[PDB]
């Protein structure tokens, strides 16, 4: 209705939530067909300045006898361990909706809302002090 | 060391024509050997045989599932449930023809289904429709063969032919139970596999292909 | 009265045929399955009877016979027989079908709805799946509910979303 | 005329397995039990009664009996007259042990 | 309390209404219409066991 949710608007979300969740999933995937599975995983793989299109993957198979598993299997070699755990995300049976794994860091912090004003520092002790 | 593996059967029970019980006793297994067995082979068992059955129906002069003929005491959805639960022994890949061409007031049975010689009926008991006017009816079936979990979308709608969307399942129910046994220094176990089976693959040669099929998977890491 | 021997000739709220006609014989029955006491063991469970409670009769087109290849019901003619209030009447179909009066009677769905009141007559092939029918009366039943139960927020004037 | 002949009467499959957790769990002795006590008046005078046979079981065979359970004895010889199988003294086996002790859970 | 709450989680049921659906169901559309009902024919409904 205007600029932030109504109390009656985040009451009615909290019921019909998993109907826009599957809408996002379902949407997630239907990308998946279009833009192939090379493409799709290269958002987590960076460092691979490549091509991640199956247009110029045909062209690479008939240049060598890689076919579209080869050059995917290639691309998933320089992933970095922290982009691989970031990636397990998009799991079969993990399933989190594309829209939590995207959201930028402002947003994640009004879920709590904000910093706390007593500073943490004063309770962080380290572990290995006498 | 001694009494190397191997596999007993106790109980094997044929109690009708489509239903088929077995029980198995596997031998001295360490500790922790008998879950691990028992869990890949159920989830081998549940689906990973190639299950042959009816796909589609081609029913002419029909345009939608809820226009049962006259002469006929089932419905055309009612044609597909009872072309739904037949059961066909096979090693086909992929699909062929069938046809129902008949005209007798009279019952039909699964001997009716032509088929080629590859695929063979399993009973013939089985009921498909009630015929009770002289009237000449064609169903063009169309068998096809997947693995356990496979999952399929409606295609071909252009000829009118109704999706029999079916199970693949040769298995019925399958139950892992485990024993163990101490003779005050040797914790010495022992492994219990019951199966059902529809009746298209006697439930011995279902320990054989579960096995098999999961030692293919198994293999390529040594590759 | 049910199986009784007082006989009383019903109301009568519409015309009725003076001749001979071929119609078929119909029900409206909800099989109450209410749970009865256990007394002794081997008690039954469960109860069920029927409660017919409208018997609408649908006119032959032009009287015609069973067998026949020619079988059609006449949809514009049915007479309602009440049961809470012992009466006979005429029913009042509709037909949304752009036809009109020169149509193929070789399949026209009727759509009965709430209560033996509603009548349409619709073509044969935009049939309703079952699925739809029940999930259309979910949806509006309980969309009045949540818009009830939101109505006594302080925001519900300045809201959205359904 | 009554059209409920069959389906009422098709036999529930799968059964196997619900018939022996029913036999290690003395669910077949409780079955039983309750079977012979469904026509007795005064379960006391059931029990004493059974308790008595026992004890003439005992004296009788002595040497026999440590193992048996007399009692299990004449339940087993009780329900063993009409019918019902039920193996002598309702004793257990290990069909598969090549061991001396199950873990029993 | 454990066996109860399996039980009644077992026989919950489905989601009845607008938790089940987005939009309504009245929605006049996707009726694959034309003058003819010969047109692509999913139907996913529901299975039919």
């Amino acid at each position: 209705y205007g600029e932030q949710p109504t109390l009656t608007e985040t009451s009615l979300y909290r019921a019909r939530r998993h109907l826009f969740k599957e809408e996002r999933l379902k949407a997630e995937q239907e990308r998946l067909e279009k833009i192939g599975p090379m493409a799709f995983y290269s958002e987590w793989v960076k460092a691979w300045k490549g091509d991640t299109s199956r247009e110029a993957i045909q062209k690479h198979f008939e240049e060598t006898g890689e076919d579209e598993n080869t050059q995917l299997i290639e691309m998933l070699s320089h992933q970095t361990d922290r982009e691989y755990r970031i990636m397990m995300g998009t799991d079969i049976r993990i399933r989190r909706d594309p829209l939590a794994m995207r959201m930028r860091e402002d947003q994640i912090k009004e879920i709590w809302g904000g910093d706390p004003v007593y500073p943490t520092i004063n309770y962080i002790q380290d572990p290995d002090i006498v | 060391s001694t009494q190397t593996l191997q596999w007993k059967c106790v109980e094997s029970r044929t109690d009708s024509k489509c239903l088929h019980y077995g029980r198995f006793i596997l031998s001295p297994l360490m500790k922790g050997q008998a879950d691990t067995i028992g869990i890949a082979m159920r989830r081998a068992l549940l689906g990973e045989i190639e299950g042959t059955c009816i796909t589609r129906a081609k029913s002419e002069k029909i345009p939608h599932e809820y226009s049962t003929i006259l002469g006929i005491q089932e419905s055309v959805h009612e044609i597909l449930m009872n072309l739904k639960e037949i059961v066909l022994r096979s090693n086909l890949y992929g699909t062929c023809e069938a046809s129902i061409c008949v005209r007798g007031p009279r019952g039909v049975t699964a001997q009716d289904i032509i088929l080629p010689p590859y695929v063979e009926i399993v009973d013939n008991t089985q009921h498909i429709a009630s015929l009770t006017e002289p009237i000449d009816l064609c169903i063009g079936l169309q068998l096809e063969r997947n693995r356990g979990y496979h999952i399929k979308a409606p295609n071909n709608f252009q000829d009118g032919s109704f999706p029999i969307d079916a199970l693949f399942m040769p298995v019925r129910n399958v139950n892992h139970s485990i024993h163990s046994y101490g003779n005050g220094n040797e914790k010495q176990e022992i492994l219990f596999l019951e199966i059902w089976t529809n009746g298209s693959l006697t439930p011995k040669e279902a320990l054989y292909e579960a096995s098999r099929n999961l030692i293919d998977l198994l293999i390529p890491f040594l590759h | 009265p049910p199986d009784t021997d007082v006989y009383a000739i019903p109301k009568v709220l519409a015309p009725m045929p003076d001749k001979y006609i071929r119609c078929a014989k119909t029900d409206y029955g909800w099989y109450n399955v209410t749970e009865p006491p256990i007394d002794a063991p081997r008690d039954p469970m469960y109860k069920s009877e029927r409660e017919v409670s409208k018997v609408f009769l649908t006119k032959h087109y032009r009287n015609r016979r069973l067998n026949d290849p020619e079988f059609v019901l006449d949809f514009e003619e049915i007479y309602v027989i009440d049961s809470r209030t012992k009466s006979v009447t005429r029913a009042r179909v509709l037909v949304t079908v752009p036809e009109g009066r020169n149509r193929d009677r070789k399949g026209d769905l009727l759509v009965i709805r709430d209560n033996g009141n509603s009548f349409k007559i619709t073509h044969a092939s935009k049939r309703d799946d079952p699925t739809t029918v029940i999930e259309r009366e979910e949806w509006t039943r309980t969309r009045q509910d949540m818009e009830r139960h939101l109505r006594k927020l302080r925001d519900f004037s300045i809201s959205n979303w359904i | 005329k009554d059209v409920f002949m069959e389906a009422k009467l098709e036999r529930v499959p799968f059964l196997e397995e619900q018939m022996r957790k029913v036999n290690e769990g003395g669910g077949v002795m409780a079955g039983d039990i309750d079977r012979l006590m469904k026509s007795e008046d005064n379960r006391f005078a059931f029990v004493n009664e059974i308790a008595a046979e026992a004890t003439a079981y005992v004296n009788n065979n002595r040497d026999e009996y440590g193992h048996k359970k007399a009692i299990h004895h004449v339940l087993s010889n009780r329900m063993n007259d009409a019918g019902f199988a039920r193996p002598e003294a309702y004793l257990e086996t290990e069909p598969f042990s090549p061991g001396p002790t199950y873990l029993k859970e | 309390q454990d066996m109860l709450i399996g039980l009644y989680i077992l026989t919950s049921g489905n989601r009845r209404g607008i938790c089940a659906n987005r939009y309504n169901p009245w929605n006049h559309k996707t009726y694959q219409n034309e003058r003819i009902d010969d047109t692509n024919y999913k139907s996913m409904k529901e299975p039919f066991f």
